[PDB]
């Protein structure tokens, strides 16, 4: 079998994860590659927003550790209205699941 | 008593601010409108300014929380942080 | 031990803003892993030019107002009259500044005389 | 068809006047002003317009001979302002020479060289008078045309600067010699007591410059005063009628005179002003009106520049007055056509 | 070998978010719960836009989400419009909104 | 006072000396001094954050004078950027080949 | 050298192009002087974005402007573009 013809650096993405979430919310709806690039850029953008906001929240209180509390305050600042009020519940439920899964 | 502090912003206060803004004539419906907008402009700051005070585990909203809440919304204010 | 003249990095560059303070604030602020040697010298030179330009325009605004002390009104008139400093500090409020004395040419009464 | 116009003369034994040397065309309306040959009508119209037009980037916006936009080279000797395209040089004198010319900034142009016969170029004796006749036939406007000053019969410029100094500018522009002070520029701050006898004592003048105060209103004297005294000393400094001598003038207003004074100045100087805008730093910076009799100065005004925007800039500059330098650099460029009239100091 | 994604009942990779926090020079240390919390927040913000884009696709009688469906999904909801107010989505167009 | 000892840094003693180099007799208030302090901190954090992004874009874990140079060429508008790059280059060249 | 200077490509933005961009913008009736002003504003917008993007290309020690440098130039000007890599 042919293998390793053209050495190209594997650019990471979120495409298979957005595909999994889409199959969890719509079991028959597909998505184009252009819209997949838009969803990948959206996840990168919101990741950079919440991470930079949590970095500023850590630097303001003279702390050099980003825990879930800095991410929670960054979410309460960045997401307007009900988006923060549901995302904080989803994140707290996930951290409660993660801490007591042993 | 605990409801009419939006009317604590008076008609001559909005008159003086619009004279500074270069407005020659003000209609009678401006004063109900501006008290709305200013109120919204306080909320979008104070919702942030309490939230930094939440994360610092304090109860006092300092001037640094106001400067950071304005810097977040692209309204960087000078002369209150050392 | 060391036997040499304690010459600060600010004085070797011919600058005034502290190279060491800028260097440790680059090392503290979590900007990159490594911080080069020319970078705080270059940044201190840029900050000192941007400070000297605003203080020169504020000293001219103070001299116009017959005052030998810069008040925040002088910094307001210094930044907002300049177009490149107004582009730099567009989304920036300066406390106790006010605004520029600039009245539109339609709100004034016509102080003219009819030729006919 | 540019390698054919070098073939119609040598082989067919035709007259250069019978071929349009600009675009290679066979149809000839008139005879070319600078050199012997013919010009087709559209190129003729455009060529006249190009001379009037003033470009900040280079001596000529479009090419002198054929009026092309690109392929611009600079004249070697710094006392000459002529600029020709690469295609004219290739077509006329021979291929692969334009690159050689452009390669150096010290290559003596066609008018500075002792012999003006390059191989397919012919000069004209006393060409400026013929050039005035060329303007007279079709340019529809007899613009102020002083005889051109040859390089061999060149005089040191005698400058009279009134109410504003230009010695720095002219020194940067190469009109005044540095290091040596024979006194070829006299700056006179106060002229209320100047008399014809004084001007005669000061030596004969060829260029008299004046300019309005800068935007910070340094002096408490009405701005029309600069104009009126400039006119008076100007008339005094004009050579005796019936004498082949050049006399240039220029009065410059940095929007300090209103429309009343503007019409007054336009009437005395017998022409419409010239509004010049400066490089946009986003919207608009500053502008300046100029009266002069120097060639290609009237066409310097740009039709895009509106009056109302100019009025707003004037009122934002007068009231604010942040910068207070006379815009020497703004009015520096306008003397550039004068380069062929006096000696240049590099 | 049990991954931290299924340990917290999430879908987005906890490890990739963890190494992108440690790589991005945000702070000196990174907590253990922080990539779990941030993966949960990103998963909720992805699932809401995919739900609204799937509804916009079903209204358009299509079973593939095109960038027009993401445009109509973000611009119709007011909280997602407030989140992405200064964001242009490519191949999107604008809302069919005509003034009265 | 050994428990009351916390010195917050500023830029007052430097902006004062730059002012005395530009205007040898003009003074400045403390409110305008705090505005100049916040200005220096603002432009510092702007150029540092922009240079940090310009290092992270090119997969480089080092900030040198080149990233600060291109960050000044991005953040400062017009001729101000050109004069700041000229002053910065002159100060770095004077700094490297000094005693 | 071997590069003809491109010129008068602001007139490549044709009148029906600005017409169609006004149709998408919801405009019912367009005046005759709209088109020069729209060409001028589009020229200043491209000046700002390409002025950022060429400087991103300069610091990267390349001679090719990428789509990532366009996305960085737009995300710096507070106009975050999707579909090309954030
Ligand atoms: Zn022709
Ligand atoms: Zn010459
Ligand atoms: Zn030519």
């Amino acid at each position: 079998k042919d293998g390793k013809k053209r050495r190209k650096t594997r650019k990471e993405s979120y495409a298979i994860y957005v595909y999994k979430v889409l199959k969890q919310v719509h079991p028959d709806t597909g998505i184009s590659s252009k819209a997949m690039s838009i969803m990948n850029s959206f996840v990168n953008d919101v990741f950079e927003r919440i991470a930079g906001e949590a970095s500023r929240l850590a630097h303001y209180n003279k702390r050099s550790t980003i825990t879930s509390r800095e991410i929670q305050t960054a979410v309460r600042l960045l997401l307007p209205g009900e988006l923060a009020k549901h995302a904080v519940s989803e994140g707290t439920k996930a951290v409660t699941k993660y801490t007591s899964a042993k | 008593v605990l409801r009419d502090n939006i009317q604590g912003i008076t008609k001559p206060a909005i008159r003086r601010l619009a004279r500074r803004g270069g407005v020659k004539r003000i209609s009678g419906l401006i004063y109900e409108e501006t008290r709305g907008v200013l109120k919204v402009f306080l909320e979008n700051v104070i919702r942030d300014a309490v939230t930094y005070t939440e994360h610092a585990k304090r109860k006092t909203v300092t001037a640094m929380d106001v400067v950071y809440a304005l810097k977040r919304q692209g309204r960087t204010l000078y002369g209150f942080g050392g | 031990k060391t036997r040499a003249k304690a010459k600060t990095r600010s004085s070797r560059a011919g600058l005034q803003f502290p190279v060491g303070r800028v260097h440790r604030l680059l090392r503290k602020g979590n900007y990159a892993e490594r911080v080069g040697a020319g970078a705080p010298v270059y940044l201190a030179a840029v900050l000192e030019y941007l400070t000297a330009e605003i203080l020169e325009l504020a000293g001219n605004a103070a001299r116009d107002n017959k005052k030998t002390r810069i008040i925040p009104r002088h910094l307001q008139l210094a930044v907002r009259n300049d177009e490149e400093l107004n582009k730099l500090l567009g989304r920036v409020t300066i406390a106790q500044g006010g605004v520029l004395p600039n009245i539109q040419s339609v709100l004034l009464p016509k102080k003219t005389e009819s030729s006919k | 068809g540019r390698d054919l116009i070098a073939y119609e003369v040598k082989a067919n034994q035709r007259n250069i006047e019978d071929i349009c040397i600009c675009c290679g065309s066979l149809q000839v309306h008139t005879q070319h002003p600078l050199f012997e040959g013919g010009i087709c009508a559209p190129c003729k119209d455009k060529f006249l317009d190009a001379l009037f037009l003033y470009d900040d980037d280079g001596y000529q916006s479009y090419c002198s001979i054929c009026c092309s936009g690109e392929t611009l080279l600079i004249c070697g000797n710094p006392d000459c302002t002529r600029c020709y395209c690469f295609e004219c040089v290739d077509s006329l004198v021979g291929p692969g020479t334009s690159g050689k010319v452009h390669a150096m900034s010290n290559w003596v142009c066609y008018l500075c060289l002792p012999s003006s016969r390059s191989g397919l170029l012919q000069r004209r004796r006393k060409w400026r008078s013929q050039l005035k006749a060329f303007y007279d036939r079709e340019s529809e406007n007899p613009l102020e045309m002083f005889e051109t000053v040859p390089v061999w019969r060149r005089q040191p410029v005698r400058v009279l600067s009134l109410f504003e100094d230009i010695k720095k500018e002219l020194t940067s522009l190469g009109f005044l010699e540095s290091g040596s002070d024979p006194g070829q520029l006299k700056h006179v701050v106060d002229v209320t007591d100047t008399v014809r006898k004084d001007v005669e004592e000061w030596g004969p003048f060829d260029l008299v410059y004046g300019a309005t105060p800068p935007l910070g209103h340094t002096c408490d004297r009405p701005p029309s005063w600069y104009l009126f005294q400039f006119h008076r000393l100007l008339q005094y400094a004009r050579p005796k009628p019936g004498s082949p001598g050049p006399f240039f003038w220029m009065f410059v207003d940095n929007l300090v005179l209103n429309k009343e004074d503007l019409d007054v100045a336009s009437r005395f100087l017998e022409m419409e002003p010239v509004t010049i805008p400066d490089v946009h730093g986003g919207s608009l910076q500053n502008a300046v009106r100029v009266w002069s009799n120097i060639p290609a100065i009237r066409s310097r005004h740009w039709a895009l520049v509106s009056e109302e925007e100019l009025s707003l800039l004037a009122q934002n500059k007068q009231s604010s007055k942040l910068a207070a330098k006379w815009p020497t650099k703004l009015v520096k460029n306008c003397f550039l056509p004068l380069r062929e009239y006096f000696k240049y100091f590099s």
